[PDB]
């Protein structure tokens, strides 16, 4: 029950949970481009010149 | 160029009818023309009206 002292420890192993692999996909997923505005189909002159 | 000219005016003005194989264009009811000057945007045909 004396509990004598011991020598100096050489190395200290650190145990830790691993990096989060297979979380990010190898291609990227962007928000798609909002489309450029279209001229709508079915546009015709509705105004006739009077008389 | 006659079908191009028929769309630069209001619908009714330039009729495009065939005269011996070619599609010539003539005026027909110039009253309908809204006078929007869209033919003066066209470079080849701002010299034929």
């Amino acid at each position: 029950g004396g509990l004598t002292c011991a020598s100096a420890p050489q190395g200290t192993l650190r145990i830790l949970e691993g990096p989060q692999q297979s979380l990010s996909g190898s291609p990227l997923q962007p928000i798609p481009a909002s489309p450029p505005p279209q001229i709508p189909p079915g546009l015709r002159p509705r105004f006739c010149a009077f008389g | 160029a006659a079908e191009e000219l028929s769309r630069c005016f209001s619908p009714g003005v330039i009729e495009v009818q065939e005269v011996q194989g070619k599609k010539v264009a003539r005026v027909a009811n110039p009253r309908l023309d809204t006078f929007s000057r869209e033919i003066f945007r066209n470079e080849k045909l701002k010299k034929v009206v």
